[PDB]
């Protein structure tokens, strides 16, 4: 979803796929709703 | 076949164009069209039904061909027009509604209604004129065999199916979970329900997942997904699996959360859209699995909570629904949709004729039985008799 | 009209054809057409309006041919053809107005806004290229009466009808049974409704009947026949028939056992299903009768049997629905539609240029109270206008 | 932009034209356009491409001219026809997959995707054959600014908002009153309800009034107007504003009385309906106002007046609806239908081809948030995608 | 795919005739035959391969006919005749390793391998020598839709299907009555077990009856029936039905008496034999019904009858067997033998290739899955591969 709406340069895609906190938080400060939802997401499973 | 459709596109093109003070200066081209048709038909016999009600007709075309001096077109020429124009198009009328109702499994593409196999030979090639509606163009695409595709308006490739699953039952059904769907012509309309609302799940949450597998790719299609579907959100009495008894159900809706749609194409996945909502699109697709959640509210009202309690009874059943219909799309495969009439023209034409029920198409041609099973075999002839029904309808509708 | 049709069309086909720099063998034809339209109208003076908010315009031709040295195209030459052809696109859509806005009982086909008489005459003949769409086709079809047709998807045939039909009735509204049904536009949604969930009836069953009758034939419908109607499946305040007190609606569906809906003509059974949902076929017919049962389910739960007790209270009532939509259709006649605009065009002008009302159409031309009286003045006038509406649309949309 | 619609065009015609055995002389215009395109693109070099996952290629055209000399076309010329014209076919729908895809605030309608900027010079303007295609027309008349318009069945011109207001709320939600929508693609459902039925109110009435703002102007529409909004009638469980806490909705419908549509446009009013259902009209319009009202019913039976008492519980919440759908319509501007697959085509290019998101276009492309802000460069770049996804999809399907 | 074979067969015949002292009075006409072949070919350059671990290896033809001057053919002439038809036959091979491979749903009788699809062209078509073989003249056939026929030797029409029915159970499995079937390629082994030996049966005689539907159609059908099948009639241990629990069985076989096998065909019958065993025949079939009995014997001696008792323990299981095997046969369509080895060579190029799992054959290709569902399209394939695999064979066996 995010490489089709939201195009992805290589880095960013390499450093996604290794999980890299600093691209994440990247997104996270660019406000991309599709990874905020994942991240609501993960809280609403890691309520309890 | 290609022949065919030149037939009547210059029968049509000749009904219009060929009218009283018009000018020979812009229907020549036609008008030697229309005489060299003469020219390839002439000296030829044809014969037409043998099958149901159609009655058996034979045809022997002997005509005299068109002036061209002119140059305001007078009623002594147009009436010689009209004349022999109406013979070709009952003729053709009658080819169509004779090759509509003949089927196989071998070689469905191959003509049946032998006459036509006839005007699909060699000598009779002389015709084609222009091959440019949507369903010859495609038919000889597939001839000449090469990327097609086929425009569809809310298409109809669901069959009726509106069954549920039960994934924690009883005998007593008086606290159960599952999943209830409906899906019809171009619409899926999914509930997944819970009696406990999820009181007992770990999390406060139940999971529902719906999975639909269509029997032919789709691309570019544009979907319209809503929440909060209509049909399973009253009061209901439903009937066991075995149809044995029925236990009650009386739905109360909530907000979808997590939802997740997922567009795949034999198992791997294409498209997936979380959370967005209205119209959303579909680039290549054989199959749609949703997946959606009830979470239990938090906080709650005293008006609410004296309908979700922590004991059995149960009289208010928590629910999440999903409506999503597929109001536009594309094809390599011939559908029927809420715009074309040819699935109408052939399904009158049979009932009209006494058609005994073939090999190949159920009784009556019921859609939801012909789709349930499309077998390329079930493909070719719908496709041929669609055809050839597009082809009467542009003369005759 | 035919001549009307004429220059729409070739206007068009100049608007489109004649750009820069493409190549005069393409359009050496059309710009013969063109130079003889001018032959034929230069010298004759026009007059248009005189009715409500439209000026009486008074039109005058003077224009010179178009070269044909030329091999390819200039803008110094299309320049000149837009300068001429904007004079005949304003002067037809102000015909195409003044003939919308003008109807008649006797001989309602005729040509009224006698601009057009004029134009119907003998010399103005000359100017007929192709009559090819379909609402002047089968206008010259009706001249020359032949079998005709109209193809509509979605068509607007039901006239708006939201009503109910009582076979049990008590003052109190207490016990009562019956069927309500919503006929609008293209769907109809029909319920049958028993409060005593059929305890009382013999064998357990209730019968429900619904008998629909069109104002005009139809042919080749394909339709969507579906359960568990959903506008007839809640909580409802409904008023009596006096209309002085209301009753109360608390339902609960079940499923249509024994369905039947026949297709008739005339009292003659055409096309008959029973117990086939989903996408069906009606080759020809007048009259509709949907005929359903509410079966009381033998074999009950705790949690449904405490609904549908053998005592007079019934605070749930039993019911049974069915949705019924026309997707698609072909009539003999003009209806309106959910894809195309001539009916929106038409009273658009109508309400802009304040149009009395006339003797023929209603007041605002409300589609229900038009389609209730369907009259062939009411026909032949609503033909004329949705044919020079479509004449109109091919240059202004 | 007129010169890839024009080859477009003449490729499809070329495909269905010319086959065998069809003559030469309904074909010579467009072997003579075919060759003099062949011509005209005879000694360049185009580049394609360098944008996502869009593969970089380079074109270059040196073919041969089509024999003008046979009357009757052989199997020989026809594959040397089409050995040509696949070529160009593929070059096409690579070119129109580098345009659909790039953006710019500046000059958005001056062309992207460099090779379409070189076809745009002076040396191919001999390609022009016709404009014809509704899309292609528009963009012309646009540039040559008029009166335009686009025609829609369906379209998504709403975003999908589905939200609620309320005028009288309490920290407990049990005496309520307000009125809730769901504004989506071409619906709007809307639902004023009272949770205490009028009771306390003056004249035993309440009003509800709900104000629609269209971000483009509409003209012409065709508009279905039903009471008893379905998506608004079933049990619900919904949030509090600030998501602080829930409250439940156990609604019932009763009929609007005094409703009134004001269809608006820049503040002063158009059209007015009062009290008609079914099908209307509207000539043009920027805004809608609904406004309707909750009447108590004088008088009651003893169901309905146990059910509405003078007390605060109020289990059962009065409620009033209306749906109203947009079926067709007509519009200066561009949009999504549910008709065209233009957007779909658009959209999946951009999801195949992983295009970075730009200055105008919104990120994948989301109708809702398109809509929702639809400014001058957004509607121009949107118009200009559309048009060469209209061109790309009369070719390849 | 005619062209194909008759490459292959004049390579055949060239390796056979071609030969040092042999008389050119004999293979004049395969010298024209390949200097032609030679003509047609000089000038073209394929490409086979790409599919799994095929390579992709390219083929240039640029050779030297083959003098006509000699009497008797000397080692100069073979030598260069030979160096030219190994790469001929290399060629030929490679074509069809890569025809071998390629499945489709649509049009599955069409050249895949597009080296083939260049290969059907109508300047190839002056290589056809003579398709004498039985599967290409059924493909001609076929072609020429006309009535074909394969014949077969033991024919593999049967999937494995080994399974029991039981018309009285228990849990304790002590006193049953049903039939155990084996129908496995061309054979069928049947066997009906009745515990209590017909002691509480009207007459002592128990009915047996086995109705086997086949997927194809065969004609002049030799067949061996036989009574005592064998492989049921010893000790077993079966399990049971659900496959929780196991049940010996200690069948004793009697004779068939009263027996009667019929062959039918769309519910007629068409063969009917009664009390014969051994060699008989069945001209046209589509379905079997073996019906036997179980008649106590009522003259029994001690030794006999101390296993039968008129007491429920049972420990001897009475039963009648019956064997059936179909030596030779004849089938419109394509099947599997004991005598032809293209289904082999297609499943060896398969495994060896590694040639992943397409829509229409199951995974290894599988004749039990394969013959269970024979679509046309399966057909056609099947067919197809088979053709292909003869031709192959032709030449490297």
């Amino acid at each position: 979803n995010l490489n089709d709406n939201y195009g992805i340069s290589r880095q960013q895609a390499f450093n996604l796929l290794r999980s890299d906190p600093r691209v994440l938080r990247e997104f996270i400060n660019q406000d991309n709703p599709i990874i905020r939802n994942r991240i609501e997401q993960l809280i609403m499973q890691c309520r309890l | 076949m290609d022949v065919l459709y030149s037939l009547s596109k210059t029968l049509k093109d000749a009904r219009d164009k060929i009218v009283e003070g018009t000018l020979y200066s812009n229907v020549s081209d036609l008008i030697q069209q229309f005489n060299q048709m003469i020219i390839t038909m002439n000296g030829n016999e044809f014969q037409t039904g043998g099958i149901g009600n159609l009655p058996i007709r034979n045809w022997n075309f002997d005509f005299g061909l068109l002036g061209t001096t002119l140059l305001n077109l007078d009623a002594n020429y147009v009436e010689t027009a009209r004349n022999t124009i109406d013979y070709f198009v009952d003729f053709v009328d009658n080819v169509c509604m004779d090759e509509m109702v003949r089927e196989s499994q071998r070689n469905g593409i191959a003509p049946q209604s032998d006459s036509l196999r006839k005007l699909s030979g060699i000598k009779f090639k002389r015709i084609n004129f222009d091959n440019s509606s949507e369903y010859i163009e495609n038919w000889n695409l597939q001839n000449r065999r090469q990327r097609t595709g086929f425009t569809f308006h809310k298409p109809n490739i669901f069959p009726y199916s509106a069954s549920f699953t039960l994934n924690r039952s009883q005998p007593a059904h008086d606290n159960l979970m599952g999943t209830m769907w409906l899906n019809a012509g171009s619409e899926i309309q999914v509930a997944g329900f819970d009696y406990s609302c999820a009181i007992n799940a770990p999390a406060n949450i139940q999971q529902f997942e719906h999975i639909v597998q269509l029997r032919r790719v789709l691309t570019t299609a544009t979907i319209t997904l809503l929440p909060d579907a209509e049909r399973f959100s009253f009061p209901r009495v439903i009937n066991s699996a075995d149809g044995a008894t029925t236990w009650y159900f009386n739905p109360v809706i909530l907000r979808p959360n997590n939802v997740e749609v997922e567009f795949l194409l034999n198992g791997q996945i294409i498209n997936t859209y979380q959370a967005r909502f209205g119209t959303i699109i579909a680039r290549n697709f054989d199959t749609i699995r949703l997946s959606f959640q009830l979470m239990r509210p938090p906080n709650m009202t005293p008006a609410v909570a004296a309908l979700f309690p922590n004991a059995q009874p149960f009289e208010h059943h928590a629910t999440v629904g999903l409506t999503l219909r597929i109001e536009s799309a594309v094809c390599e495969s011939v559908l029927a949709d809420a715009s074309k009439t040819m699935l109408a023209n052939v399904t009158s034409v049979r009932q009209e004729y006494a058609i005994p029920v073939g090999p190949v198409f159920p009784p009556g041609m019921n859609w939801t039985d012909l789709i349930t099973n499309y077998s390329p075999s079930r493909e070719d002839n719908l496709q041929r008799v669609f055809t050839v029904a597009s082809i009467r309808s542009m003369l005759v509708k």
